[PDB]
RNA sequence: GAAGAUGAUCAGAUACCGUCGUAGUCUUAACCAUAAACUAUGCCGACUAGGGAUCGGUUGUUGUUCUUUUAUUGACGCAAUCGGCACCUUACGAGAAAUCAAAGUCUUUGGGUUCUGGGGGGAGUAUGGUCGCAAGGCUGAAACUUAAAGGAAUUGACGGAAG
């Protein structure tokens, strides 16, 4: 009978089991978790402003080969610092 | 055999079914009328016996329980009812 | 164990309509079985059917006439109201000019364009078409 | 089918099993169509008229093919005894 | 080895099939008539070629071949196998002049509108 | 995926099935997994069944046979050619090879 | 100068049968797509796809060609033809050549009156290939073609004008998606509906009407 | 590596975290 | 339905006894079960032979339903009834398929003996799987001669007897022919006695 | 026979091989609760297809052997049947396929019900709890990282595999 029950009464058996097992969809856990809120280092915003540490310059994976030119910013909000990439020919020197 | 007469099976074909199998399930035990050697004093025993069944008249064992159909002990002749 | 007569009896029916088979042996009867099949009975799907007393629940033998595509219950029978029936129909019958649901109501066991008729609506039971 | 003025909008009417009653698809060709002659009172067989019978790939593939022609032909006179109801 | 190939097989059983009544179980002669028959582009398949018709020839004669009909062939086949004896022996006459039909058949025989004498075997084994 | 539909071995309706050591390198294998050959030998080969007859104080002796039944796990066996690997539709055989 | 080489074609070159629902109504083999273009002359053909498939060898790949064609007259008449060949044009023409031998005829139907021609399907239907499923719907009048691009372009040249569709499994497996689509487009004519249950009689083949003009 | 092996190296290396942790 | 001369006669009942025809196989599938009589002490299954001439009749009939004579296509992959279906052909002028049957003889429209016919008859539905096989590609309805172990798939008329019998094939192959030209008109009646003595449609050793 | 000791082999082998060997292997009282604990296939119920074997019970019957000389002896033989462990053929049907009489009766989607999964890793890890004498068991994340990992099959190549 497919696993699940069919029984005209058994509507919390079947509410609590897709309440379980959401939890296994990880779009759905970090939704309620708050994880955007707790680990990103935006916060969960789209933008964040920050400080140039350090123009610094990160090799590109296999089987590229380039240097691809970033920076280490640390954030106003929270004070943690991140790598960006500053892109388009030759923009890393506008930034200082 | 796409076509049938399930209301109408062969009576040969329906004597071979299990007794729950028939389109009326019936039992195929039956009983008997004893007559015991020594005097003639009708006594019914069913054929499918659990019991070491005596007549009344002479404390004589009519038959035997076994497995599946009681065994009439010797001398004995039955009559089906 | 068994759990729905009437589930058996449709599923005897289709397995045997599948094959190519004439008729059909159902185990156990009963009164919504019966009253199922004469409303499939009504609109041709099956042909003369048989009760067969046996002092107990009952036996049907059924005559198929190679019309019936599908016979099924189904569970739960969940309540219907009469602007629901409009989303039975559309899930479970192919097309909108054939095919059935049916009914238990309060005016008793009918397909949905009797009920639609009557103005009634119930439990759904089944389709057939 | 048919449309709301009755104009027969329905190309090729298809064909049914004589044992199942199943449509006989255009490419089903398992499918077999038996034509057996009338015979007149004179032992002849009648030229160009015959008792004709269909039957889907279905059948033939079960090995119900055999018969079912026994019973087909047995209601429309061409055995006798041979096909039994009960069995 | 010396196994003829397919281009000298198969060339040579066309012209039976075709040319049978002309050929003949000589090779010298077949030689001669295959050089009129087909264009040949040289002597060595030309023999070759004669060589293994006269060996099919040669072969034809001693019975029918597999694989070469020749118009002749079967014609010659067709009242050939005629033979029909003059007892059936299949015709109740080999025996007293009833059936050798077991009882259980007769039976049978009983269950049809027959009257037909029998001398019934029990083998009941 | 599943090579035999027996699982290479003979237990159905069953749970457990005590071990057999292989005769060749005393591996423990189950019972019904082993492949076992019942052996009758003649006890003296076929060229010395003469001389031996001679010097028989025993006017028609007959020669004992040597009885033996032989266990192999997979590995023994298929070393020793005593089982071969055979192609996919050849593995359902399972009749006795056709040879003696 | 085509010489038919067998009965159908022989009683096609003359004008004995002149119809392919008389090739269809009998389940008549087609072998010969010369018949298929006398009987239907106005037939549109569509590469749906052109793949390259390889068979590793000792040197290297062996590459072929795989195209699948969609034919039909959209007028109730559809075929599918998948060939494999070294070179894309020729895999193109043969696979035309049995798209035309594998046409089948569809049935039209209503979504609820039956007011003018049919523009739907009858019932809804299902196909399935490989792990493909396509599911047809019937629509209502106004809804085109609800369908992918592979699918729909299907549709299209079979002449339905409405009609819902729903996919499941690899449906970007192009090959499978359009044999389960081409399925359930022909299983109209095997859905059993209420106005088939009328017993027509069975009327003799044309092989058999016409028996001395098909001889040889 | 062997996912039993690989079993037993965490196996073994569970059990110095929890004699490290109990030294406090 | 059928006049009452078409009945079996006591003469071809003899001729089917004395060729052993009523003798069917051990083991019976389940399809055969209504042909079958008896079943004989040993193991042996007694056939039906009323029901076996019905069904000769019947069959004969669908053959004499085929305009073109040439569009049946008699065969025969046993040895025992190469010789029958090879007289079966010239007496009633069907296609004869003797011996081994080319796969791709109904399909591939390339191949040199390339048929169509419109019915196919079969000794042996085992021997003949091959011949059955093809007729369910191209829709060619079978009649096969079969015993009680013979397969049933895709054979639409079946005719009980030994398939297995050196003189029951040739007499079932003699009584299709005869009563195929019975229907035709060939044979003015159906009580003149036949030309053709059932010896004939029998198979020969390469003794003779 | 783990450990350990030893003789060989080897570039090295505290490995395979050889010789000894302690826990252990056995048992009684208690613990432990895990296995590719596998049919990798939950349990209950119904239906859909042919066949021959076999185990247990029952019911009818032999050119058979034997009690004992025969029965009410037993064995065997032939038939039915209920239950099992399985097997063979086919594929109506299912499946991605391997294959499957269930893994069928599932887009023509609903007989009842329990448990489990949601790309690969991190990881059955950390932490808390709880059980255990311990070994450990049960419950059990996240950060971070990644475009595949994987299933079945095809052609080839290779094999210290066979023919
Ligand atoms: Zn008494
Ligand atoms: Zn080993």
């Amino acid at each position: 009978g497919k696993g699940k029950p069919r029984g005209l009464n058994s509507a919390r058996k079947l509410r609590v089991h897709r309440r379980n097992n959401r939890w296994a969809d990880q779009a759905y856990k970090a939704r309620l978790l708050g994880t955007a809120f707790k680990s990103s280092p935006f916060g969960g915003s789209s933008h964040a402003k920050g400080i140039v540490l350090e123009k610094i310059g990160i090799e590109s994976k296999q089987p590229n080969s380039a240097i691809r030119k970033c920076v280490r910013v640390q954030l106003i909000k929270n004070g943690k610092k991140v790598t960006a990439f500053v892109p388009n020919d030759g923009c890393l020197n506008f930034v200082d | 055999v796409l076509v049938q007469d399930l209301l109408h099976p062969s009576p040969a074909t329906e004597a071979k079914q299990h007794k729950l199998k028939t389109l009326v399930q019936q039992p195929r035990s039956f009983f008997m009328d004893v007559k015991c050697q020594g005097c003639l004093n009708i006594t019914t025993v069913f054929s499918h016996a659990q019991t070491a069944v005596t007549c009344d008249s002479c404390s004589t064992v009519l038959c035997t329980p076994t497995g599946g159909k009681a065994k009439l002990t010797e001398g004995c002749s039955f009559r089906r009812k | 164990t068994r759990t729905s007569v009437l589930a058996d009896a449709l599923n005897a029916i289709n397995n045997a309509e599948k094959t190519g088979k004439r008729q059909v042996l159902i185990r156990p009867s009963s009164k919504v079985i019966i009253k199922f099949l004469t409303v499939m009975q009504k609109h041709g799907y099956i042909g003369e059917f048989e009760y067969i007393d046996d002092h107990r629940s009952g036996k049907i033998v059924v005559q198929l006439n190679g019309r019936l595509n599908k016979c099924g219950v189904i569970q739960p029978r969940f309540n219907v109201k009469i602007n629901d029936i409009e989303r039975w129909t559309d899930n479970l019958l192919p097309a909108r000019q054939f095919g059935y649901v049916i009914l238990t109501t309060s005016a008793g066991i009918m397909d949905h364009e009797e009920a639609r008729r009557k103005h009634v609506s119930g439990k759904i039971l089944g389709f057939v078409y | 089918m048919e449309n709301d003025k009755g104009q027969l909008v329905e190309l090729y009417v298809p064909r049914k099993c004589s044992a199942t009653n199943r449509i006989i698809k255009a490419k089903d060709h398992a499918s077999v169509q038996i034509s057996i002659a009338k015979v007149d009172e004179d032992g002849r067989a009648i030229a160009g008229e015959n008792i004709t019978y269909a039957l889907s790939g279905y059948v033939r593939g079960r090995g119900e093919a055999d018969d079912s022609l026994n019973r087909l032909a047995q209601q429309d006179g061409l055995l006798k005894n041979v096909w039994s109801y009960s069995r | 080895g010396r196994v003829r190939t397919k281009t000298v097989k198969r060339a040579s059983k066309v012209l039976i099939e075709r040319f049978y009544p002309k050929l003949t179980l000589d090779f010298e002669t077949n030689k001669r008539l295959t050089s009129e028959i087909a264009v040949i582009q040289s002597k060595r398949l030309r023999n070759k070629i004669a060589g293994y018709t006269t060996h099919l020839m040669k072969r034809i004669q001693k019975g029918p071949v597999r694989g070469i009909s020749f118009k002749l062939q079967e014609e010659e086949r067709e009242r050939k196998d005629q033979y029909v004896p003059e007892v059936s022996a299949l015709d109740l006459s080999h025996t007293n002049g009833q059936l050798e039909i077991d009882a259980d058949t007769a039976d049978l025989v009983k269950s049809l509108g027959f009257k037909i004498p029998v001398q019934t075997v029990s083998i009941s084994a | 995926p599943k090579k035999r539909a027996s699982n290479g071995r003979n237990k159905k309706g069953r749970g457990h099935v005590k071990p057999v050591r292989c005769l060749n390198c005393a591996r423990c294998v189950p019972k019904d997994k082993a492949i076992k050959r019942v052996t009758i030998r003649n006890m003296v080969e076929a060229a010395a069944v003469r001389d031996l007859s001679e010097a028989s104080v025993y006017a028609e002796y007959a020669l004992p046979k040597l009885y033996n039944k032989l266990h192999y796990c997979v590995s023994c066996a298929i070393h020793a050619r005593i089982v071969r690997v055979r192609s996919r539709t050849d593995r359902k055989i399972r009749t006795p090879p056709q040879r003696k | 100068g085509w010489t038919p080489v067998t009965k159908l074609g022989r009683l096609v070159k003359a004008g004995k049968i002149t119809s392919v629902e008389q090739i269809y109504l009998h389940s008549l083999p087609v072998k010969e797509y010369q018949i298929i273009d006398l009987l239907l002359p106005d037939l549109k053909d569509d590469v749906m796809k052109i793949r390259s498939v390889q068979k590793q060898t000792r040197a290297g790949q062996r590459t072929r060609m795989k195209a699948v064609v969609v034919i039909g007259d959209s007028n109730g008449h559809v075929g599918l033809g998948i060939k494999t060949a070294k070179e894309v044009a020729s895999a193109i023409k043969a696979a035309i050549v049995i798209a035309k031998l594998s046409i089948i005829p569809i049935r039209r139907g209503y979504w609820g009156s039956n007011l003018g021609q049919p523009h739907s399907l009858p019932c809804k239907v299902t196909g399935k290939c490989g792990s493909v499923a396509v599911r047809l719907i019937p629509a209502p009048r106004g809804k085109g073609i609800v369908a992918s691009p592979v699918v729909k372009r299907l549709m299209q040249l079979a002449g339905v004008e409405d009609v819902y569709t729903s996919s499941s499994g690899s449906t970007r497996t192009t090959e499978n998606t359009l044999k389960a689509a081409f399925a359930a487009i022909g299983n109209t004519y095997s859905f059993l509906t209420p106005n088939l249950w009328a017993e027509t009689p069975l009327a003799a083949s044309p092989l058999e009407v016409y028996a001395e003009e098909a001889a040889a | 590596m062997r996912d039993k092996w690989r079993k037993k190296r965490v196996r073994r290396l569970k059990r110095k975290r929890r004699k490290v942790r109990a030294r406090s | 339905s059928l006049p009452a001369s078409f009945d079996l006669t006591p003469e071809d009942a003899k001729l089917l006894l004395a060729a052993n025809v009523h003798l069917g196989a051990k083991n019976v599938q389940v399809h055969n079960k209504p042909y079958v009589y008896k079943t004989r002490p040993d193991g042996m299954n007694i056939i039906n032979i009323g029901k076996t001439w019905e069904k000769i009749v019947l069959a004969a009939r669908i053959i004499a339903a085929v305009p073109n004579a040439s569009d049946v296509a008699v065969c025969s992959s046993r040895t025992f009834g190469q010789r029958a279906v090879l007289k079966f052909a010239a007496h009633t002028g069907a296609t004869a398929i003797a011996g081994r049957f080319t796969p791709g003889n109904f399909t591939n429209y390339i191949t040199r003996s390339f048929k169509e016919p419109r019915l196919v008859v079969v000794t042996d539905p085992r021997t003949d799987a091959q011949a059955i096989k093809e007729s369910s590609y191209v829709n060619i309805p079978v009649i096969a001669l079969t015993d009680m172990d013979s397969p049933s798939e895709y054979v639409d008329v079946a005719i009980p007897c030994n398939n297995k019998g050196k003189h029951s094939i040739g007499l079932i192959w003699w009584l299709l022919a005869r009563e195929v030209l019975r229907l035709r008109g060939i044979i003015p009646d159906r009580t003149t006695e036949w030309s053709v003595m059932p010896d004939l449609y029998f198979y020969r050793d390469p003794e003779e």
